């Protein structure tokens, strides 16, 4: 479970408000939030690696309460 | 399936007339007649709730297109295991009624909680609350009648109650399941959501008004979705 | 009220004083119903009078029907007093019609004031000169079946005016029973002649007019011809 | 009272010979003329089948044959109360009756 | 629930053979005697069962057992599926492709 997939975001969000955002729950050890080079903008889906698995299963339970730019945030195991 | 719509009511018809005209089919629990306070008269229709769904059914068959006070009336469904309803308003517009069957046979404590929250018989409930989280092809979540954002709600038993069992599975759209530590928050599924099996307690199903649920889903919220009325 | 209930369990003028002191009115109407039931003559009508002193009114009218004639009309006046107008008034008109022709005609008139009443009044005309006026007005109000009904009225009631209304039915639809409508004027050779001229304007009806002035199978194949290779069949 | 009955006939194995269990009955719905591809104000009893073209029937009368609990409340919604309540699909002969 | 069970089954034992209708008048424990009390139903079961034991009070000398279980065996999904399909297609066709002929 150490990693999660996160959908439905707005590009003003970046890797930092994800950092800050999910460490509110529990620390994101490895952050991945693609920067698209071609048009220089984000599609808004994320992958998160944690310290171990327990962090991330609690993360499955609590985790999908985040709302990025008035809008819904997908978090599921991976 | 206990609530009936009754239209084509003459001005002289009131709650007493309705009680007398429908009681021959079975005991009645409630009669609502929307009023226009500027005129003090009703708008030509009402909702009659029977104790038993079977009696409501017999009434529809014998009273639809029958005569009352000289004119023809219209009777139809407005929208052992309890059946409850929610009338939904989207933006400023009525959307219709969702009717739900609660599986008291499988999850009695969970079904009873939701039933009471529909009737308000314990002093609080769903009326006027919102569907605050709506995700297309997934689910429509509501029941947070205290904080309106997914952090609140309360059960008839206290803040929280146990997961009764996970017998009923998330097999398709139109199922009722508890959000969660059960309180009052719940969701209506919009597809098979089997990844939630064993994590959320399923406790009922939509029996009428799947189309109204689809209208809620269409807002997944882009516009406010409100439980304008509810009951048993 | 509980003392009134226990006193009711204990349960005429002094008793009426105890009851009025105990009060509520629905129990009194139930008591009058108890009197009307227990009496089941004139004393019951006196109980109805005391009930009038007490002031469902249609139910009182039903009790008045149980008392059963001008006094009944007075009870109808009480029913008129009960309300300005909805189904209970129709029940009053129903009792008025079931049993003084003016009593029914007036209720039929008030029913005419508000179309089902016009229908019941039409049934009253069907029961019957004035009813014939109501029926002819019902037909002339402005349908071919209804024209057949008015033609039946010509067959019953009452001739030139019938020829005029028949002219109206003819102008309304130049199609084959019209000669029969003309036949009422013969009551016949002339109406049959109208059936013949109508045939020219278009089968057996002219022959029936001839008998009036005085084979059905071939007439039926002819009817097959009268239906609106097919033309060859019309030839055969 | 008085009710309407429609008898819709379909192809005689002429073109349906070219059968891959892809939704291989007709469906009816009451549509308000308020939405069209000028004038409006009446309903239509639309009837549809996959290949063939849609069909409509104007219903000026506010209500006809709108019954009251015909059967004894059995719940297979199919599509809606209208379809199960009052339609028949002779699939063997390809005749759709509606009343 | 052992108490309730025991009293139900005992009053059921005696009721299976006037003693209860006398007990009720002689002595809120037996409140299940009225068809109002839910448990009453299960009562009607037990008694019946005991009534049955009185039937062949005769030995049972029952291949046959197998045959029987087969016959008992002998004594919806697809439909649901088809219905689902119908709902999908009905929801997914143009109700605005009108081409009417007549009217009633």
């Amino acid at each position: 479970d150490a990693t999660v997939y996160v959908g439905g975001l707005d590009e003003k969000v970046s890797e930092p408000l994800l950092w800050e955002l999910f460490l509110q729950a529990g620390p994101v050890v490895n952050t991945h939030m693609p920067k698209d080079r071609v048009t220089g903008q984000h599609q808004g889906y994320g992958f998160v690696e944690f310290l171990s698995e327990e962090d991330a299963d609690y993360a499955i339970k609590i985790m999908n309460m985040i709302k990025l730019y008035g809008k819904p945030i997908r978090v599921n195991k991976a | 399936k206990r609530v009936l719509y009754v239209g084509g009511l003459a001005e002289e018809v009131d709650d007493k007339v309705l009680h007398a005209a429908f009681i021959p089919f079975g005991d009645i629990t409630d009669i609502q007649i929307p009023l226009d306070y500027e005129t003090e008269k009703h708008r030509g229709f009402a909702f009659v709730e029977f104790e038993l769904a079977e009696d409501a059914a017999a009434a529809i068959d014998n009273m639809n297109e029958s005569e009352l006070f000289g004119r023809t009336i219209r009777v139809n469904l407005a929208k052992s295991n309890p059946q409850v309803y929610m009338d939904i308003k989207i933006g400023n517009k009525p959307a219709g009624r969702i009717q739900m069957l609660l599986r008291s046979d499988v999850v009695p404590m969970t079904a009873e909680n939701f039933r009471c929250l529909c009737t308000h018989e314990k002093g609080f409930g769903f009326k006027g609350s919102s569907f605050h989280r709506i995700i297309p092809q997934f689910m429509c979540q509501g029941g947070d009648f205290t904080n309106h954002n997914g952090t609140g709600g309360k059960s008839i038993y206290g803040k929280k109650f146990d997961d009764e069992n996970f017998i009923l599975k998330h097999t398709g759209p139109g199922l009722l399941s508890m959000a969660n530590t059960n309180g009052s928050q719940f969701f209506l599924t919009c597809d098979k959501t089997d990844w939630l099996d064993g994590k959320h307690v399923v406790f009922g199903e939509v029996t009428e008004g799947l189309d109204v649920l689809r209208q809620i889903e269409a807002q997944g919220p882009k516009q406010k979705v409100i439980i304008a009325d509810c009951g048993e | 009220l509980r003392s009134h209930p226990l006193p009711e369990t204990a349960v005429f003028l002094k008793l009426s004083p105890e009851s009025a002191e105990e009060y509520y009115l629905k129990s009194s109407d139930r008591l009058d119903e108890a009197a009307q039931r227990l009496a089941t003559v004139n004393d019951e009508r006196f109980v109805s009078k005391a009930g009038k002193s007490n002031y469902h009114e249609l139910c009182d009218l039903i009790s008045q029907n149980p008392d059963k004639q001008s006094l009944n009309v007075d009870a109808i006046i009480r029913g008129g007093l009960t309300r300005f107008t909805q189904l209970g008034k129709l029940w009053c008109s129903l009792a008025d019609y079931y049993i003084s022709g003016h009593f029914e005609k007036a209720r039929d008139v008030y029913e005419e004031a508000i179309v089902m009443t016009v229908r019941d009044f039409t049934q009253v005309f069907d029961s019957y000169e004035e009813s014939m006026i109501a029926a002819k007005m019902e037909t002339a109000s402005e349908e071919e079946e209804d024209d057949v009904d008015l033609e039946l009225r010509l067959a019953r009631f009452e001739l030139i005016s019938r020829r005029p209304l028949l002219l109206n039915s003819v102008l309304l639809r130049q199609n084959h029973h019209v000669h029969e409508w003309h036949k009422r004027v013969a009551l016949g050779r002339p109406r049959e002649i109208i059936n013949t001229y109508t045939e020219a304007v278009q089968p057996f009806k002219a022959t029936g007019k001839p008998h009036t002035l005085w084979f059905y199978e071939d007439n039926g194949q002819l009817d097959d011809a009268r239906v609106i290779a097919t033309k060859v069949n019309f030839k055969q | 009272r008085p009710g309407y009955k429609v008898t819709k006939q379909r192809d005689s194995e002429m073109g349906q010979q070219s059968d891959y269990p892809e939704i291989a009955m007709p469906r009816h719905r009451f549509m308000s003329a308020y939405e069209q591809r000028p004038d409006r104000r009446w309903q239509y009893l639309l009837m549809a089948a996959e290949p063939y073209e849609t069909i409509a029937f104007k219903v000026p009368s506010r209500e006809i044959d709108k019954a009251e609990g015909k059967f004894w409340t059995h719940w297979n919604r199919e599509t809606k109360q209208f379809f199960l309540q009052f339609h028949f699909k002779m699939e063997k002969p390809p005749a759709p009756p509606s009343l | 629930s052992a108490f309730d069970l025991d009293v139900v089954k005992l009053t059921a034992q005696f009721v299976a053979r006037q003693f209860l209708t006398q007990l009720m008048q002689k002595e809120y424990q037996f409140d299940f005697l009225r068809p109002q009390h839910s448990l009453f139903n299960y009562f009607t079961k037990l008694v019946e069962q005991y009534t049955k034991i009185l039937i062949p009070p005769s030995k049972l000398k029952k291949r046959e057992v197998l045959d029987q279980v087969c016959y008992r065996v002998e004594w919806r999904k697809k439909e649901e599926e088809e219905k689902e399909k119908e709902r999908v297609a009905y929801a997914q066709i143009d109700w605005h492709d009108f081409v009417v002929v007549e009217t009633v």
